């Protein structure tokens, strides 16, 4: 899950900010969903993917990383790229999820 | 989550009431203890490693828990324990800051006490070290801002 | 904020599964309040029944 | 409040509170009993500033108080000015609290679904609110007018 | 799931082939179908307004939308219409459908145990799905409004 | 059926049906009298159907019904009989929902295995299916045949 | 987890070194091991006839599969089908591993709720299990098939 | 920086700066002036401060200074010294910009992983930060060494 | 042990185990019996062993047994002696189960987070199983000695 | 990726061939190999913080690369080139195992020159370190398995430049 | 190319506007710093194949690029490198008396990227040398004329970077 959402080489300096979430998850009170839109709202995931790229490239990157394709057709990247202005990132993560 | 300010706010919301003096003093109560509070924090924070080491000192290690058969031996248990010990430390100090308990029930407390008893973790052990941070931390804090800071370690207690 | 735990569970009737699965089928999770809604959809658009519906964190009827 | 949107951005860091964030806090703390004198302030004078800026807002807007628009008729006009009244006392929560959140919660989310409903004209309530502000300024010395403003502004962005 | 499928599974279950009696059924159903079409339009371009209307009759000017009540806060307030909207569309799938199937699915399933964790006042929610039914039957005309209302009866049911 | 298909994309826009959506619903209560007669028609025809359509299939299969075959004994031409009569049931059950749905999630998903775990040959199975089109076909006129023909076909498809 | 597995965790709770007669009941587990490897071999080539002989014995030719039954529709069938494998190959496991653990860990575990929200019925469940025992046991041979009960009929007990 | 922050956290909501926000923003410009003072006091007495803290580093942990311990010898000795005073050099830089956000990138990220493959040990490192504190603090006013005690802490936090 | 290895990669697979694989299991079982004298060995010079590393780990680190270091006082020297003692006996479980997998859950997971709370330096601790396995590697005979190397060498990675 | 196994089998199957003696001799040169290999393999991973060590301590550190100013000055700079060396050594490692450099061509060469060049980071020092490395690991492994592990550690290398 | 009086009349032509007092003093801004400025291109001109060898001396020189495998090994690459350093110190002298940036955009600045990109000139090293330029000149020139100069130069170094 680190290496799908952050990239291989973000998920390796991962040591144990994550590790509450962990926890939930090895005690089966949270769906592996779950975990993952989380590390999607982490101030990790913004550092890395939003904060340094147009909010195009910020739908890309989101695309890649929660459902492992690029952006299919133009009408996809304006339902996206709308809903990624007029609200957070964590609005993004949480409609693709 | 919810402090003391938005807890009076919320209040008088319910009412539908405007702040009113009392409410006022409620808010200037808070103001003052505000600075002891935020002084505390950063004392915690810094001594954190050292306050899990001593509160395990005193309860958890040399103990049957540590020695085969007991529930904090191996190494993955021992690290799960000391683990959670910090979770409690880091809760208390956010509820210490904001002057409510509420955080403490929506994070921690939630669910615990069944977590634990599925685990076959020991509850009273646990409450047991809970208790010896609290005298660590009320030692480094100083004892204007043991006070406060005790009545969150206590709830957690409780809780547990 | 507010927390549901909620309890479902999904049939596959797509497709026969060679896979164990037992955890798709049947699931309890923890959903944040403004999630919880379109996971709910989501649930009875997939056919899956939710057996149970609680609000594990935060107040019932707070303003704040 | 600040102090609750410090805690919970360390929370989602999974990390102690940041010395720049205690720093926010001390100031607050500071900062608050001047705070609470800026809230009494308002809440005594609330009666006629609502008055006031309904007024002011009826002048600017024949159309709303007309046989087509919202506020016409007494229940109307009256049910605006309450409307006006909530906004206010939202407005002395935020200056306690340091922070817009309590404000935001209460009036700002879903509001404009709910004002579309009633087919109340948002741009109107918004200039409601900034003939509140105006009337709120003048009673306020300048210093305390400039914190008012801040809440005053948020809330007119906010619709 | 649809009336015609209804009849269809119903068969299934015994195994037996479609006869006359159910064929008499499903042409019930096709006689009823132009109707049906022409109310689900009414009520789509209505939409908005009968909600509107029906708020005005229960929800709004009430204790609910005064402070300390349900529907206190835009936010609150704001999620109950959302939730007309759905009994509104289900209501009409379900009246097109034919078939009362499709509300158990997407509406009545797990609705009772949010309400009740929510706090939400299941009897005021009756309400205003009757008034909305009220609204309905004048704008979709009478022969219509005998069908669509036992699908708003139907959910007012379930939810109570 | 049709019907449902529609509410179901609709409720998946989370949108009222659109105009050109409620047409096409229109357009099938309208056939819908006319493919129940299709359906009645074989529904009659049904015994002879399957009784015609075995003696074909074991013509042009002799092996099914030889000692080493699935098929031979009385019990087991019995049962391969019915395997006939159920999926003649299911054609008659989808020409009036005018959908292969109802076919589909009875006879279609996981028969492959259902019949490796028999020991069924397949191939065999669809000749008989084909075999029930042809008698079929014969007792039905030409445009109603056609109708049949496409859920009879998809069978065959289905089984392959 | 495994018999040697199993008596390793017993002397850690204890904090014992590894002895003698701990050493007797590893050495027990590797005599029969060469028994049991035989075993499944005998189990996996002859997988799809013990189902399909304990489903003529329990599951075909009942109301289950006639139309209103659990294994109506060729779905529910290659379900029930499907679950029988599972069943199988997880004693296979089981048998070699000389522990019951594994089953309770993957198999047994939430199976009953499971079962209940489907509707599925145990007992019938249970007789189809009980079948494949049987013919398991003729194809192993008697040695092997003590081993080989002992797990089907606690995966049986479980359900 | 604060205004760094600030600005992110708007960014990622997608809105305007809140009102709260702003006026940090607003206490931070006022109080740059008294933090530029204190980074400069420190930097002027930054070769002394570290010069004491050092040796009070080695009288806690005698081991570092010993053949064994990695600060033994002239060379080792001098590294040790010379990151004491990289870290004294990136406190003065989150003085001035009333955040750790600098300090942080250039000092807290990676630095466990550092120090490991070094062979360094964290705890002494953060005594020396900690003597380093005691030092600055007694040259800096009172209200001041609060204000640096906080950069400080969070090192050491941090480590 | 191995054969739970095997299993494992089967279940993920989902597949009876591969005849390559069931041959591997029919290997360890043969094995094992030479493998419990090689630990039997171990067990028996087991006193001698870490006596002998421990004298060896405090003569290459000084500092540990020094007043700064952890080791430092009875109680403490003791306490080191015992950890040593309990990683010999994690080797011994190793070396009769054929994987490091008995090994790794008592000792290797999480002994980095329980030796920081304790502040013992971990390449000390690395350097004690080192020594503890060159006595051990003397007491055994060559090709045994490898055998119980590889495990040796398996816990000094871990603690690394 | 690829294995020396299957990479002869990929070039009989493209040729359409069946598998004759002298694919057979590659195949058994390798089997072979193996046994050293595995035992490299193992102590390699045990020794792996240390290798990167005494890599770095041989090229990377008390240089200008570490005083600042240079690329692996901050803490953050340091930790990526040590995480970007333990790479090289696993990658290096799994190629041994394997026998084929392949999988260094398709996971690690691909496109590791234009990162570093958007990135700054020097390449000639990168592959001193690599360099490094391989000495170190030459050490330990021993001389048989010193010869397979070079190769490997110099593909690597020549890549990068 | 441009100049600073010519960007200013440009500005108020496209507005229509006649010359306009502020718009004159800007004008008069220059006419001042003009003098400075002549005499600090005389002194680069005259000091120019110096001025390169120092800043050559300081980044380039001495250095892996070069040693052989470096990108300024060999004559000739040694050679072009010193030549593009010279357009650089030129273009930078005839933007300094221009006092406009536009000059170095559309001669230097264009394409240098892409044309750089696919030779395989390391930009940074590039922009190294530059700085170095920089710091020579600004000696010669003197104080006043250093900081005019310097800008010319650090646009430049941005424009590659
Ligand atoms: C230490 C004082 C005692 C102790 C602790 C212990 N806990 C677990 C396992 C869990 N503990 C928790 C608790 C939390 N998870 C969270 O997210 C939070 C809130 C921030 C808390 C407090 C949970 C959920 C688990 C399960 C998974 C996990 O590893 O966290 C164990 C492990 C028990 C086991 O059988 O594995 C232990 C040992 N037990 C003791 O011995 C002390 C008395
Ligand atoms: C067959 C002997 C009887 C039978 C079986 C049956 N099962 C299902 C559906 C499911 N069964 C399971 C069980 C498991 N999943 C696992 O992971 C394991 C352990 C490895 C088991 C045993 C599950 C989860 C399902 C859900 C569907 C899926 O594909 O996962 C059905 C279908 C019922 C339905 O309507 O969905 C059936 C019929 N039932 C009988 O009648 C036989 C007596
Ligand atoms: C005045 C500036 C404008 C105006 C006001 C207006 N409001 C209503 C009706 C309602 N207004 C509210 C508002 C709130 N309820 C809340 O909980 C909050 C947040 C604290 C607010 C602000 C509500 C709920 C109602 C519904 C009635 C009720 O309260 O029971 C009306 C009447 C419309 C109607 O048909 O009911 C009017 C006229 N109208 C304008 O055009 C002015 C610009
Ligand atoms: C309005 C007539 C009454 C009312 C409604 C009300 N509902 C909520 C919150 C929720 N309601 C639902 C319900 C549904 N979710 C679904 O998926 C469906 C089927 C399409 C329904 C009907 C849910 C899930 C929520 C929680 C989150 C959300 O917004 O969806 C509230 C808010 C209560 C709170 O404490 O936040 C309210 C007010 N309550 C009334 O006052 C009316 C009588
Ligand atoms: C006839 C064309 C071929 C044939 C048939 C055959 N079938 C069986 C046994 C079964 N067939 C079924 C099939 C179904 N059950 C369902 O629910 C459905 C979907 C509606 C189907 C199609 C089943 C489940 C059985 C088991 C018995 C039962 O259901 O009671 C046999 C007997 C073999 C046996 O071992 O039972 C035979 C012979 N065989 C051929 O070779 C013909 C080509
Ligand atoms: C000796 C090589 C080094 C050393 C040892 C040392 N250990 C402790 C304290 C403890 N050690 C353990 C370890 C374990 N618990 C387990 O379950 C396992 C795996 C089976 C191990 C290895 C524990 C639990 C403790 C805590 C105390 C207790 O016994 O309950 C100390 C004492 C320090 C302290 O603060 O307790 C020491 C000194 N330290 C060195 O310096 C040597 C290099
Ligand atoms: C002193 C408190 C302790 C100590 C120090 C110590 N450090 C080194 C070697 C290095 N330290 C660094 C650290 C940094 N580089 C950075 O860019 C930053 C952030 C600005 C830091 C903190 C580096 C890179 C090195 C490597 C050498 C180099 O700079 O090229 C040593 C030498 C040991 C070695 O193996 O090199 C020492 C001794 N260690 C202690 O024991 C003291 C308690
Ligand atoms: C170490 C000898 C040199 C060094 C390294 C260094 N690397 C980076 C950053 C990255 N390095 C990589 C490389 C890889 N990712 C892969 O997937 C692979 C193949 C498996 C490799 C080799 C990547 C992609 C990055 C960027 C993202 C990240 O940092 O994880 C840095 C940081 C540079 C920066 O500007 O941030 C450094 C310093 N530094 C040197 O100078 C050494 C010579
Ligand atoms: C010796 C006969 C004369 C002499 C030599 C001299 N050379 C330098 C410095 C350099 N000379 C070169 C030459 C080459 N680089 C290449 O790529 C090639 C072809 C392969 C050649 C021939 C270079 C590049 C340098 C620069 C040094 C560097 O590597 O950075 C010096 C030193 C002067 C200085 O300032 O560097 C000297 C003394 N000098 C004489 O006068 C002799 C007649
Ligand atoms: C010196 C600081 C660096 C360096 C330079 C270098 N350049 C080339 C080759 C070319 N340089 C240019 C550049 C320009 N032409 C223009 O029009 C402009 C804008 C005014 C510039 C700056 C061109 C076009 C060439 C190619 C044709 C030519 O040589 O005339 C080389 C040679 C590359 C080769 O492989 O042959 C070099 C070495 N390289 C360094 O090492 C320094 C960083």
């Amino acid at each position: 899950a680190y290496v799908q959402v952050f990239d291989k080489d973000i998920a390796s300096y991962i040591r144990s900010e994550f590790s509450a979430l962990e926890s939930r998850l090895r005690n089966r009170e949270t769906s592996v969903k779950e975990f993952v839109r989380l590390l999607g709202f982490s101030a990790l995931y913004r550092k890395q993917f939003h904060d340094r790229y147009p909010n195009t490239k910020v739908v890309e990157f989101a695309f890649k990383h929660f459902l492992g394709r690029a952006v299919k057709n133009q009408a996809e990247l304006i339902k996206y790229h709308g809903l990624l202005g007029r609200k957070g990132i964590k609005a993004l993560i949480g409609a693709l999820v | 989550m919810q402090d003391a300010i938005t807890a009076v706010i919320n209040n008088y919301d319910v009412q539908g009431k405007y702040l009113d003096g009392a409410a006022l003093d409620k808010l200037k109560a808070y103001f003052t203890t505000g600075a002891v509070r935020v002084r505390a924090a950063a004392v915690i924070s810094s001594n954190a490693t050292t306050i899990i080491k001593e509160a395990a000192a005193k309860a958890l290690i040399y103990s049957d828990l540590t020695r085969p058969g007991g529930n904090m031996y191996t190494t993955r248990r021992y690290a799960a324990c000391i683990r959670d010990m910090d979770y409690f430390l880091r809760y208390a100090t956010y509820a210490m800051l904001a002057g409510d308990p509420s955080i403490l029930d929506e994070r921690v407390l939630n669910g615990l006490k069944e977590t634990y008893n599925s685990l076959g973790v020991p509850i009273a052990a646990t409450v047991g070290g809970i208790q010896a941070m609290k005298e660590v931390v009320g030692g480094l804090v100083g004892p204007d801002a043991a006070k406060e800071a005790s009545i969150y370690f206590d709830y957690l207690s409780s809780g547990l | 904020s507010r927390y549901f735990k909620v309890t479902a569970c999904i049939p596959s009737l797509k497709r026969v599964r060679t896979g164990r699965e037992l955890q798709n089928t049947f699931f309890t999770k923890l959903v944040p309040y403004e999630n919880w809604f379109t996971e709910q959809q989501r649930i009875q658009k997939a056919g899956g029944k939710v057996l149970s519906v609680k609000l594990f964190t935060g107040v019932q009827g707070a303003n704040t | 409040s600040v102090l609750t949107k410090a805690i919970v951005n360390a929370d989602a860091e999974a990390r102690y509170l940041s010395p720049g964030e205690l720093d926010r806090i001390k100031s607050f703390v500071a900062s608050g009993e001047r705070r609470l004198r800026i809230a009494q302030t308002l809440t005594e004078a609330r009666e006629r500033i609502v008055k006031q800026a309904g007024d002011q807002l009826f002048q600017k807007r024949p159309d709303v108080v007309s046989p087509g628009g919202n506020a016409y008729g007494e229940k109307m006009t009256a049910l605006c000015l309450r409307d006006l009244d909530y906004y206010l006392r939202l407005v002395t929560y935020g200056i306690v609290a340091g922070d817009v959140t309590p404000i935001e919660e209460i009036g700002i989310i879903g509001v404009k679904e709910m004002y579309n409903s009633l087919q109340t004209p948002i741009p109107a309530v918004a200039e409601g609110v900034r003939a509140m502000k105006n009337v709120a300024t003048s009673l306020l010395s300048g210093d305390d007018a400039a914190e008012a403003g801040f809440y005053f502004d948020y809330l007119v962005g906010a619709m």
